[PDB]
Parts: structure tokens; sequence; C-alpha cells
């Protein structure tokens, strides 16, 4: 009758599961739909302060195609 | 002859842990000296460009260095594609 | 809405240890006929709560023989850093990309040390003097034998970022390449944690409890707290290792599915070995590491620094 | 900012957990209940004396493996490097040298747990 | 010289005078020693990271390779004494004399 | 404001190591180094010394812990000392406190502090360098550079490890 | 002690001391200094007895203190120059920081109190090592740092190393006690002329070690520790006793002994260089340490001293470990002035 | 050096880290390449007492460099009056100084 | 010990190319390919005067060359470049590993266009 720690295991799986999506989510919510940017080096770090001053709203996620220049 | 073999067979069964280690350990130094891969590997750390080719001032007869980017003569990883 | 996040890193994983000890008593009773709790609501969910509750309004006692600042400092540090400790894990978005996530965490694993010395001291037994020396030397003598396997392993992912360690994994399960190295990391993990195999804190003929004796109610179940958080903190790091798992960045759903089932399977394997095996002697626990893990742990990370060299398969470095 | 966030909620939150915990409960406050314990008595006048040892030289060795283990944490970084052989011949020796005082602590009873 | 530099040289200085001056206890004392190169090692760490001295940066765990080796024969010391003396309080550490 | 914590974390560090050298009970002393080290950590961190940090964390939370080792195996006693036992260590401690709480008062006055050598009141954040890394920490290229510059590095430290175990053992032997 | 063990002892000390006297970079020549601390603990706790393990205790602090001390001076004068070259300091209080680290380790000001008390802990052979050996590496980073010393702080460190070893020898007995005193003025001797031209403090660096060796292995020859033990052996070994007093006639420098050579040139150089106030103090005190000197020699050989009736046994056993060097390393300790010029070979 | 094996017997031993415009790691410049490269070709066989006057102007520049004692003390200086007349009230910073 | 040689606030005014990183790195191997000329003896002047007040003019140079580029890809395919761009910055990393099918749709237009 192992399936009664099926239950007991199954609530554990979700409480292990929200971490997961949270952290996705939240990201994907914060950054326009993108995930986030991650800075592992400088090269990146002034790619996003680029980007930021760029965008004109202060917000690095925020990005403008050729649109934006002539 | 006789006395290395069983001196061996001894250990293998004695500590056990003791001749997989030495075992191990001993084609780990030996091994890359004899392997024919390392030179490529030196050549896939050298091929990583971590900073800036800064170019050359131009001023004639160096046809070795290519003129432009695109040109073909110059140094080519193509080994790096097949690899 | 980053504070936000942090409370769903830190509650979840509070309801997780708080129904790990539902689970262990269930699957540790079926595993030797028994039931297990189904009284407390259907099926016992409801039991770890009861239990929370009762040691909540416990009397917690102060040891007369005792200074109450270690007392209450040792809680605080093997609960707070249990929980901090699963800050750099990479879900399929981890929450803070630190660059030395593997080492963060390697190191803050190291800390429990400062938990257990101040508990089995600051209570003044018998029992807990004897204890705190007796598991600080476990844990302290397994830590060795992590971070030389964290190292070997590390050495073909590419570096210390622990987010593109999936991207190391990708096609093969990285046991595939270092099971022999593995089959150790996580036997030396059952050693960190102090588990029936390996406790040896515990030991309840001659130790008893080894560090949580004198603790009562609140304090002590704070222990119990770091405790089974670790055990699934370290079956989670175990589980990305060495288990890896797809992760498509348009459904990161995907990988969190794949990554919580690891991590409930390698508990389960924890409980698996804790409910059959008999407990290791002090004696036997070091011989275990120093006479026979750390020379083959020494050997295998050689070859699996060679290795790279000789294959022209060194990996990426960014 | 936001890693010492996280740290700081962290801390904070252990903190209410240990504070619940510590002045929630009522208790009688009687005497007899400080006397210690021990699997039914009490620890004499023990639990605090000097411990007559052994694994001290287990202790030690722990730290004068562990100032090795820091000296070769380096090593995915210094993989990618481009004299790649002077790198392996010079980790191989700092396998070697804990190898060997491995071995050296073995023979010479050394890691054998004093008696 | 911003306020770092006063701050861990103060530490140092502090140190210096802690473990120099005695009070009554040798593990005590060498824990002020240890703490001692910790305040180097974080001060060493500073100009070095500070300057771009790449190759310098191996300095700082080189210097502490060899200065936790004094710790583990300081301790290693300390338990010597201590069989025979009975604690580390050097008080009674008079035998030598003349 | 949070502007002044590169400065702060040092003002930690520093009143942290008066109680660790204030020579109270040898675990409070370990206590004010362990305080002393997690917020040095920071001050190294924050500069851009990630490994650095994460390195001395790491050892250095293992070196306190052997000392402790024997702290309770060759130190501890009938009664151990507290740290309100003696009373000349609560002079230390403050002797501690007013000492650098005087000088950064003038370095936040004066900016000119004269002791001992020339410091400037004016924050830490100046100091650091703009530019660039490229995508290479600058830290761990340079400590991974031990095994291919380090040439007599490594070697000299390995002997003294080896004669550092053996030494171990022949003082401890015991005859 | 494993023989084998000894030897891998011996020669980490040597080559801590010849890391420091090869290296350029500064933290190579830290390296070399706790090497050799490292090192000489073991030995020094050879004979395992509680005085060995006060004297090694004493040792290890004090080292440990002047090498971290070495560090401060080392990260100081990084922090105000960038260089780890070893060259004239850039910082002055770096330099002094040094001066004092350094002088911890050699035992010359107030820093000297750790020397006479290890020397009596530990035995005779070890007290060789230690007051020979354990001195070339300061006095190689001493001279390597000539540019940039404080005179002044060198020559009054000079003036209480000379001055506290002759007094401190005259109320002991044990003759360790009375050889590291000794030791301790000619340090004093040597440092004071440091400054000036280290060709001169090179040279009785040299002179001060080879009677060194030529003392301890006369004792450990004869096998005594106090006066009164050495006066018992003015019977047995009677050509050892009055090498004993020939050579305690080079200590002082009474010409035309090898003892005066250094003391002649090292005032001849400071009165070319118009101290001439300065060399007439370590001239006056030098009395200070013959007047022990004499003393032990009253003891061994000038006097006979009452023996003992077991002792004529020994008669019938000769020393059978050669102690080999001893011949040279006499006669190289009493008679090299008419070889003066030979100085001009270490410039 | 004492007994300078290392130019002698022809290796570097420990020359390669002393000062930080050797060839660093993938050729990672130090903060004060440029001073430090101008003070030591300064003062290459010139003798060090006498080196040490005629490359002086480089010595304080290359120690500037490092330590921007003097630049921070400008800084300081621009930011107590800047402060002062703020409080006392007569200008407002141009709003590139605010956003 | 001098002064200054600060260029006028009317010298380091040139149109600062505004994009974003994705469309940068989206654009990247034909952008040097087609652009190099003027970036190559750009940085060849900071490296050699290591003196960028002596090189402004190399970058009013670059930057107007890179927006010529920009201009032309914009008169061509630029959807297949939009989708390209979008679906570099969706990466946390702009890996051009998980964008190869666009990347096609991408180096065909400038191949058979311009
Ligand atoms: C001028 C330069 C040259 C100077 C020469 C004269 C002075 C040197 C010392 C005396 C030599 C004569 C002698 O008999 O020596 C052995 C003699 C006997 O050894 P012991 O340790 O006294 O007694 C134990 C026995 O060796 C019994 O054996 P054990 O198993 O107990 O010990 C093993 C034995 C060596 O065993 C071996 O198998 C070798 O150990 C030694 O000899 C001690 C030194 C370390 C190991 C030997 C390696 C030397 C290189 O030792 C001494 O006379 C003094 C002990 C230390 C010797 C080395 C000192 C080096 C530094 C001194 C200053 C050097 C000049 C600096 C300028
Ligand atoms: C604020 C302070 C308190 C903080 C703790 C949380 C709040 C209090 C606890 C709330 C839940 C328990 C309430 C008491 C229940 C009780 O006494 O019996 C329950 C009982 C258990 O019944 P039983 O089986 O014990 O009944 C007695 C049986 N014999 C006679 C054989 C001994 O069940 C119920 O009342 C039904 C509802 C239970 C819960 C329904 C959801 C379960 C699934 C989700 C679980 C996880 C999320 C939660
Ligand atoms: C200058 C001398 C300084 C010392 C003078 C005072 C001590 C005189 C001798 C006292 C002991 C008396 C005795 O019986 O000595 C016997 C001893 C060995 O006898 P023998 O071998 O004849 O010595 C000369 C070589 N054939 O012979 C001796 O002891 C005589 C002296 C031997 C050493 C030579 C003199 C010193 C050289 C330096």
């Amino acid at each position: 009758m192992w399936f009664e720690i099926l239950p007991g295991i199954a609530v554990m799986a979700a409480c292990l599961f929200i971490p997961g999506m949270a952290t996705a989510h939240i990201h994907k919510f914060t950054n326009g739909g993108k995930e986030k940017r991650v800075a592992h080096f400088s090269y990146q770090w002034n790619l996003m302060e680029r980007d930021r001053c760029i965008s004109g709203v202060n917000r690095y996620h925020v990005t403008k195609g050729l649109e934006n220049i002539d | 002859a006789g006395r290395i073999a069983s001196f061996l067979k001894n250990a293998w069964a004695k500590e056990p842990v003791l001749v997989a280690s030495f075992a191990i350990g001993g084609l780990a130094i030996i091994l890359p000296s004899l392997s024919p891969y390392t030179n490529y590997a030196i050549r896939i750390n050298r091929a990583t460009p971590y900073n800036y080719p800064v170019p050359l001032r131009d001023d004639g007869n160096m046809p070795d260095v290519p003129s432009h980017p695109q040109d073909p003569q110059g140094p080519s990883l193509e080994w790096l594609k097949n690899l | 809405m980053f504070m936000i996040n942090i409370l769903s890193l830190i509650i979840p994983i509070l309801l997780a240890v708080a129904f790990l000890t539902l689970v262990e008593r269930k699957v540790l009773g079926y595993m030797q006929l028994r039931k297990g709790p189904n009284v407390v609501g259907p099926y016992g969910l409801l039991q770890p709560i009861a239990d929370a509750l009762k040691l909540v309004t416990k009397e917690p006692l102060r040891p007369g023989t005792s200074s109450i600042s270690m007392f209450i400092i040792a809680p605080i540090l093997g609960l707070s850093l249990a929980l901090t400790m699963w800050v750099p894990l990479p879900m399929p978005y981890p929450l803070i990309n630190m660059n030395l996530g593997v080492l963060f965490m390697l190191a803050m694993s190291s800390l429990a040390v400062y938990s257990i010395l101040w508990s089995g001291w600051a209570s003044n037994s018998k029992y807990a003097l004897i204890g705190a020396l007796r598991a600080v030397a476990q844990t302290i003598s397994y830590e060795v034998t992590l971070a030389i396997i964290l190292l070997s392993v590390l050495l073909m992912n590419g570096s210390y970022t622990l987010s593109t360690l999936i991207t190391t994994q990708e096609h093969i399960w990285m046991i595939f390449t270092s099971w022999p190295l593995a089959m150790m990391w996580f036997i030396s993990t059952l050693a960190e944690t102090n588990r029936a195999p390996f406790d040896l804190t515990e030991g309840e003929s001659e130790l008893v409890s080894g560090f949580n004796v004198e603790y009562a109610a609140g304090p002590f179940a704070m222990f119990f707290m770091a405790e089974y958080a670790n055990i699934i903190m370290m079956n989670a790091f175990t589980a990305i290792l060495f288990l890896g798992a797809s992760h498509d960045p348009h459904t990161p759903e995907l990988y969190t599915i794949n990554f919580v089932l690891k991590t409930l399977a390698l508990t389960i394997t924890f409980l698996w070995i804790r409910a059959s095996y008999p407990r290791f002697r002090y004696d036997q626990l070091m011989h275990l590491l120093w006479k026979s893990f750390l020379p083959l742990t020494l050997a295998l990370c050689m070859w699996h620094i060679s290795l790279p060299i000789m294959t022209a398969s060194i990996p990426p470095q960014s | 900012m936001n890693i010492m966030l996280t740290l700081l909620t962290n801390v904070t939150l252990a903190s209410l957990l240990v504070l619940i915990a510590f002045w929630l409960p009522q208790l009688n406050a009687y005497s007899e209940k400080t006397s210690p314990y021990e699997c039914g008595f009490d620890p004499m006048g023990s639990a605090r004396l000097p411990f007559s040892m052994k694994f001290f030289l287990v202790a030690i060795t722990f730290l004068l493996f562990d100032l090795e283990i820091a000296l070769l944490l380096p090593l995915p970084w210094a993989s990618q490097t481009n004299n790649l052989k002077t790198m392996l011949t010079m980790a191989l020796f700092l396998l070697i040298l804990l190898a060997a005082s491995l071995a050296y602590e073995w023979t010479q009873k050394g890691l054998e747990w004093a008696e | 010289m911003p306020l770092v530099y006063m701050n861990i040289i103060m530490a140092f200085a502090i140190a210096l005078a802690g473990l120099l001056m005695y009070r009554s206890h040798l593990m005590s004392s060498l824990l002020c020693l240890e703490g001692m190169m910790l305040s180097l090692f974080i001060m060493s760490t500073l100009i070095i990271l500070n300057t771009h001295f790449t190759l310098a940066n191996m300095m700082p765990i080189i210097l502490l390779v060899f200065a936790a080796c004094e710790a583990a024969l300081g301790l290693s010391l300390l338990v010597m004494v201590s069989n025979t003396y009975g604690t580390d309080y050097v008080q009674n550490l008079n035998l030598l004399q003349c | 404001m949070t502007m002044y914590i590169a400065f702060i974390l040092s003002t930690i560090f520093v009143i942290g190591f008066v109680g660790f050298s204030s020579k109270p009970s040898p675990i409070y002393g370990g206590l004010g180094l362990i305080v002393s080290g997690g917020v040095g950590c920071g001050i190294v961190l924050n500069f851009g010394g990630s490994f650095l940090g994460l390195m001395v964390f790491l050892i250095y939370l293992g070196g306190m812990l052997v000392v402790f080792g024997y702290t309770t195996a060759m130190a501890t006693e009938m009664y151990p000392e507290v740290w309100v036992s003696n009373k000349t260590v609560f002079g230390a401690f403050v002797s501690g406190l007013m000492m650098e709480f005087c000088m950064v008062y003038y370095a936040l006055k004066e900016e000119e502090v004269e002791i001992i050598f020339k410091f400037n009141g004016l924050g830490d954040w100046v100091i650091y360098d703009t530019g660039d890394s490229g995508f290479f920490s600058e830290e761990a290229m340079g400590i991974a550079a031990l095994y291919s510059y380090g040439t007599w590095l490594v070697i000299v430290t390995g002997w003294s490890l080896l004669i550092g175990v053996v030494v171990i053992m022949e003082i401890t032997r015991g005859n | 002690m494993n023989p084998i063990i000894y030897t891998t002892l011996i020669m980490t000390v040597m080559s801590g001391t010849m890391l420091v006297m090869i290296s350029s970079h500064w933290l190579l020549i830290w390296i070399g200094f706790e090497m050799n601390l490292l090192a000489m603990i073991p030995v020094l706790m050879k004979n395992f007895n509680p005085r060995a393990t006060e004297a090694a205790t004493k040792y290890f602090l004090t080292q440990a203190t002047a090498s971290m001390m070495l560090m401060m001076a080392i990260i100081i004068n990084l922090l105000y120059s960038g260089q780890w070259t070893i060259t004239k300091m850039f910082n002055p209080v770096a330099m002094t920081m040094m001066t004092m680290a350094l002088a911890m380790k050699l035992g010359l000001s107030p820093f000297h109190f750790w020397v006479p008390e290890v020397t009596q802990g530990i035995s005779l052979q070890a007290g060789l090592l230690l007051l020979t050996w354990q001195k070339l590496a300061p006095l190689s980073v001493l001279c390597q740092i000539s540019q940039s010393i404080n005179p002044n702080l060198m020559l009054t460190m000079a003036m209480l190393s000379i001055l506290i070893g002759g007094w401190g020898g005259l109320n002991q007995t044990q003759l360790r006690k009375i050889m590291a005193y000794s030791s301790i003025a000619h340090m004093g001797w040597m440092t004071a002329v440091l400054p000036y031209n280290t060709t001169m403090t090179i040279l009785n660096l040299l002179i001060y070690i080879t009677m060194t060796l030529a003392m301890f292995m006369l004792l450990i020859h004869s096998s005594a520790t106090t006066t009164l033990s050495l006066s018992h052996t003015w019977n047995k070994m009677p050509v050892i006793t009055s090498l004993m007093m020939v050579t305690l006639l080079s200590m002082g420098g009474l010409p035309p002994l090898s003892g005066f050579m250094p003391k002649w040139m090292i005032i001849q150089e400071m009165t070319k260089n118009e101290s001439i106030i300065m060399p007439t103090l370590m001239a006056m005190t030098a009395l200070l340490n013959l007047y022990f000197y004499m003393r032990l020699a009253y003891s061994s050989s000038l006097t006979m001293f009452p023996s003992t009736n077991n002792m004529k046994m020994k008669w019938q056993f000769e020393h059978t470990k050669q102690m080999k060097l001893l011949p040279t390393m006499i006669v190289l300790s009493t008679l090299v002035l008419p070889m003066t010029p030979a100085l001009s070979s270490l410039n | 050096p004492f007994f300078d094996v290392q130019k002698r017997l022809g290796l570097d031993l420990d020359r390669w880290m002393t000062i930080q415009s050797a060839e660093q790691p993938h050729k990672i410049p130090g903060r004060c390449h440029a001073f430090e490269k101008e003070w030591i070709e300064c003062a290459h066989g010139i003798g060090g007492i006498r080196a040490e006057k005629e490359c002086k102007i480089e010595f304080d520049d290359f120690v500037e460099c490092l330590l921007r004692q003097k630049t921070m003390k400008r800084l300081s200086a621009i930011k107590r009056q800047r402060d002062k007349l703020i409080k006392e009230g007569k200008y407002t910073p141009p709003p590139h100084h605010l956003g | 010990p001098g002064i200054v040689e600060l260029p006028t606030l009317e010298d380091l005014k040139v149109q600062e190319v505004k994009v974003s990183s994705s469309v940068l790195k989206a654009a990247a191997h034909h952008y040097g390919a087609q652009c190099d000329k003027p970036n190559k003896e750009f940085m060849l002047c900071r490296w050699e005067e290591k003196d960028p007040r002596r090189c402004l003019e190399e970058g009013k140079l670059v930057n107007q060359c890179a927006l010529d580029f920009f201009r032309q890809i914009k008169r061509h395919c630029a959807e297949p470049f939009t989708e390209y761009w979008t679906c570099i910055d969706y990466s946390g990393l702009q890996l051009f590993r998980h964008c190869r099918k666009q990347q096609a749709k991408f180096d065909e237009c400038v191949l058979d266009k311009l």
C-alpha cells in the first residue's frame, strides 16, 4: 500500500515546486517577458548599462530596434 | 616475476582501493605526454581571443598579415571546425 | 517584487521541511512493515502541523549550567545558514546568479560546524561535549572530500558559475562521466548531514543525541529544521550536479518539474539507506574516509584534471 | 542590496522563530529542573574538564590538508591557459604532494587515530 | 589613503596590542596572532585588487597558506605544553628560569 | 543611506576585532574574529575580490574551527572564562571603541587626520577605477596564473606543507 | 627522531635560509623565513623535555610575531611604492617596522630576552644550530636593505645588544646562557657596523660563526652544561680544555688572535666615517665579555678543579663520535690575523 | 638579492611578479603600467642613490597614480566648498548633476 | 603642472547610435565584416596615440559608417532581423545557439540582397 506515501510527498513536491516557476516567472514578469540578462562579466554589465541609457526609461529590458534610429 | 604478480594480486585483494587509486593515478600522469591531442588543446586555448587583436600600422611589405578581416591569407582554424 | 521572490523561496522550503518529517515517518514505516502516521488528517497529512504546534508551545528549558548567548545563537546560525544556502541554486532561472555559486555554497556548507560546536559546548553536558567534538570531526573530515570531488567534477564544467552547470550536462547525465566520483560524493553527503549509516552523533547508546540533547522545544526544533533542510538542499545539489535535466528557455516549468522529481528521488534514497543500514563506528567512520575514500578521491581528481587536456576537450571558461 | 537583502531576510526570519520559541511558552521556573542530565543521572562533576584526547592529530591534519585544497582550488580557471603542459605537470605535482603527505601520515601512524 | 585602509591598519595595530600584550592565555594570544594575519590578508588584497596587479592576485592565498601553517604548529605546541602543565594559562609557564 | 556601507563594513571590522583582541574567553575572541572575518569578506567582495573573499571565508571558517577544536580539548577548565568575567576587558573594549571613533570624527571634520600616515576622510568609493574586464574576471585569472607563472611559488609551498605535516608528526609524536 | 627525518629537517632549515639569501621578491624572503621557523621547531624538540617545550614555545611566539611585523613592513612599502623588489624602502615607518621585525629574530634590542632562555632549554647541538645558522638570513636581509636604515636606530639597537649582552652573562654559570649572552654581544658588534659598510659585518659574521662552531663542538666534546661540569673536565680532556682556553682567549679579541680582527676592522671603518665616540663604547664594554670569558678560563684550564672519584673510570673510555671539522674549526678561529687583507675577497 | 643565482645560472624564479608592467596574464595591464614603465626605464643602470633624484617627478607621479592622495584631496576640497556654498545657498547644480 | 586639453562640448557631439544590445549582437558579424575599416583605424589610433583626444574624428567616422550600415539593413530585410534580435533578446546570455533558424532567415537576405 505504498500509495499512502503518495499524498505525503505530493504536497512535498508542490512544496519544492513553487520556488521553481516563482523565480522563473517573476524574472519573466520583471524583464518585459524576457528572462533575466545575467551579467557574469564586466562586458555584460557595460552592455546592460548602455541598454539602460539608450532605453531612456531607466529600464534595461526595454529594447528598441532600428525604428528607434534614423 | 612470480613475486611481483603475487604481490599485485594480494594488493588487488587486500587493499583493492589502494591499487585502483594507484593505477588510475599512474595513468593520470603518463597519458597526457603519450596522447596526441594535448597540442590540439593548446591550439584550443590559443584560439580564443579574450582581447582585441589590435591591428598593425600598414606600411607595405607584410603580405602575411591580411589587409581585411575577410581576406583569405592569415591565421585560420578550420581544424577547429573539423574538431 | 524581489522580497516577494525571497519569501517565495523561504516559505515553500519551510513547508517542504515540515512535510519531510511526515514522509520520513511514512517511508521508514512502510520499509519496516508499518503503516506510518495516518490519523492526523487524511493519510497523516496534518501530522507535521500538530508536532510543530506542540514543539512551539512546549516549554523551552534554559540550561542552568549554560551561557544563554550561544544557546540562542547556535540555532540562529544552523537555521539561517541552511536556508540562505538555498539561495544560489539553479532553478531554471536561479534566484541569485553568483559567479562562484558552487564555491559559495560549499563554503557555507562548512558553517554547520559553527552551530554544532556552540550547541555541544554551551549546553554543558557530557553527551553534548562528546558529540560536539565527534560530529565536528566527522563533518570537517568529510568536507575535504566534498571539496576535491567538487573540484574534479567542475573541471569538466568550465567555471564556478552554477547556472552553466545545466549547459554542461544538456546531452548526457554527468554521472555517466563521473559515476565513481558521484558514488563517493553522495556518500560523503550522507556523512555531512549526520544520517543513520554515518550519523555517529546521536548514537542512542553512548551519545544519545550528541548535540541536540539539552535543546528543547523551539531552539531544538530549529536544529531539526536545519538538518532536514540540508537533506533537501544537498540532494538537490547532487541532482543537478550529476542527474541533469532538459531546460527549454521558452518553457521554464519543464526543468523545474524534472529537478524537483530528481530531488524527491534522491531524498527517498536517503531515507532508503537509513532505513536499512547499521550505524558506523567512529573508528570505522574516519577509517572509511582517511584510509579508503581520500586516496581514491585524489586519484580520481588527478584523472579528471588530466582528461580534458589529453582529449583536447577543456570546458569553456565563460 | 539584492544578495544582502536575502541575507537580512533570512537572519531576521530565523530570529523571529527563536524569539517565538523562547518567549511564547510558559514555564513554572522551579529550581530542581536546573539539575543537569546524563541518561538518568547528572554529569557528576564533568562536561567541562580538559578533554584528554587523541584525534587531535586528525583535527590538525584536516587543516593542513585544507590549505592544499585551497591551493588547488583555482584549477578550473587555471586549465584555461596557453602553456597547458606546465599547468599539467605542476598541478600533478600538487596532487602528488597531497598523496605523499597522506602516505607519510599513513605509515607513520599519523592519520591512524591515536590510541 | 581612504578610511578602509585606516580601519584595517588600525585593526592590525590592536591585534598587535592584543596578541603581544598578553593577558593570561596562550590560546587566545595565538588566536589574536592568527587574526593579525587576517587583517594583513585583507589589507594585501585591497591594493592588489585596486591596482590591477594581476599576478599579485595569487599572493594573498600564498600568504594565507603559510600563515595557517604557523597556527597549525602553534596550537600543536599548545597541546604539548597543555598535557604536562594542565592548562594554557601562561603564568605557571616558568620552569625554564635559569 | 546604504552609501556608507563600504565604509561601515570596515568599521564593524574594527570593533569586532577589538573584542576579539580584548582578551576575553577564548571562544569570545573567536566570535570577534568570526564577525570580523565575515564583515571583511564583504570588504574584499565589494572591491571585486569575489574569489578571494569566498576563499578566506572557507579556509578561515575552517581555521577558527580547528582552533576551537582544542579550545574545548586543550584549553577549557572547570570554570571557563566569560566575556564579562574580568573587569579589565570592559576597559579594553571601550578603549577599542573610542579611539577610531575620535579619529573618524576628525576625518569627518578635517579630512586630514594626522595619525601615523596621511589619510583622507572622503569615503572609499573614489579609489575604484573605471574600465572593463571583457569576458574574464581579473581576480580569478590572476589566481589561475599560479599554475603557469607561479613556477617557484607552488613548488616552495607544497614542499613547506610536506615539511609541515612532518613537523606536526614529530612534535606531537609523544616519543 | 628518525635519522632521515632529522636530515630532511636539516636541509629544509638550510633551504629556508638559502631562499632568503637568493630570492629577490619580498614575499619569497618571508616564505624562507617561515620555512626556517616551521623547520627548526621540531629539531629544538628532539630531546622532548619540558625545558625544550618551553624554549620551542618562546621561540615560536617571538619569531611568529617578528615575521608578522615583517609582512607589515612588506605590505606598507608595497602600498607606498607597489614594488616587491628588495631595495631601499620608500616609506620610513615601513623601514623601522622591518628593522624591529628582523631584530626580534636576531635578538638585538629588548627583543632579545628570548635567546638566552631558548638556548637554556634546548640541547647543545640545537644551540649550535640556533646561534650559528639562524642569523644568516636576517643578516642577509639587513645587508640588502642597508641603503635606507635609520642610522640612529641601528646604532642604538646594536649598543643595547652589546651592552646587555655583556652584562647579562656576568651572573650566569650555565655555559649555554653565557654563550647566548656572548652571541648577543657579537650581534651588537656586527649590527653596529651594518649601516656603514656591509663587508665588515660579513667578516665579523664569518669570524663569530667559526668561533661559535669551534666553541660548541668543544662543549659537546667535553659534554658540559654548567661551569662546575666543565671544571670537572680539566682532567679527562686536557688538550680539549687547553684549546677551550685558547679559543676563550680568541673570544674577547686579545691580539694576535682571530677575535681581535673584526673588532679592529669595525673600529677602523667607524673612525673612517667620523664615528669616534661610538667605537669606544664597545671597545670598553668588550671587557665585560672578557670578564666571564676569564672566569670560564679559570674554571676550565688555568686552575685545577676538584675532580670526583667515580670520574676515574671515564679514563677508560674514549670519545667515539668524531665530530669532524673541529681541528680546522679551531685553527681558523685562532690564527687568521696575518690574513686580514683577504677581507677584500668578500667585497 | 644577496647571492643572485637568478641571472647567474639564467632563469627567472621570482622576477616575473616583482613589478606590474611585466607580462601579465592575457595582457591585463596594471593600473599604473604607464607610470611604472616611465619610472623603471627612467632609472636603469643609473644607481639607486643617483636615480632617486633624477627619476623623482616620475616617482611621485607613480605614487600619486597608486594612491591618488593629491587627486582625492583635491576632490575633497571641491566637495567641501560645494557643500558649504550649497548649504549657504547660492546656485543649483545643473540638470546633468540631478537627472 | 598643465591644465587641460578637453575638446569643446560641441566637439564630442555625434549622433549616438541608440540601439539595444540584442540588436547589436544580432548584427555583429555582418556589421564587423562590412564596417571593419573605420573600426580598425579608430582603435589603431586609440592604441597608437593612447589618447582619445586625438581620435574623436575616428569616432565620428566609425559612428557614421555603422549608422550607414544600419540604414542599409533597415532599407532591406528587417523583419528577419526583427525576429532575430527579438529571439536573441529572449536569451539571458544573448546566446547565438537557440536562434539558428532565424539566423539562416537573416543570413540569406543580406546575402542575396546586400
